[PDB]
């Protein structure tokens, strides 16, 4: 995981950018695969950076 | 699969209590509700139809 963090206003946690982490291996890897975190978790977030 | 839960952001959430509330069954309600039972049992209740 080595994000470039430009256009990205608000503050994310960790386990959050944990998910860019793991959402990070699918469009380098051109894998396809279903994220299913606990509600509440701010899934949106992670889509959005 | 990538799924997480609540308990690795645990200690910062609150507490989560399931209460059960009983209420008993009115008057007209259980007179409408024994003449729902007796008029079901005139259709042999459906239930293996
Ligand atoms: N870094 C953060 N700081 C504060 N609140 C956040 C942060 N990330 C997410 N949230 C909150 O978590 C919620 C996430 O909701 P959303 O992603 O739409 O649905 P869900 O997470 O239930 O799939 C948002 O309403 C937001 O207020
Ligand atoms: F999973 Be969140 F409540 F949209």
């Amino acid at each position: 995981d080595v994000p470039v963090p430009s256009l990205l206003r608000g503050n994310l946690r960790t386990y959050q950018k944990q998910g860019l982490n793991w959402l990070a291996s699918l469009y380098n890897n051109h894998t396809n695969g279903i994220l299913a975190d606990e509600m509440g978790l701010g899934k949106t977030i992670q889509t959005i950076s | 699969l990538l799924r997480r839960l609540k308990a690795d952001v645990e200690k910062q959430m609150p507490a989560k209590y399931e209460h059960i509330v009983y209420c008993k069954l009115s008057k007209r309600q259980r007179f409408l509700y024994d003449d729902f039972m007796s008029r079901a049992q005139t259709k042999a209740t459906l239930a293996s139809g």
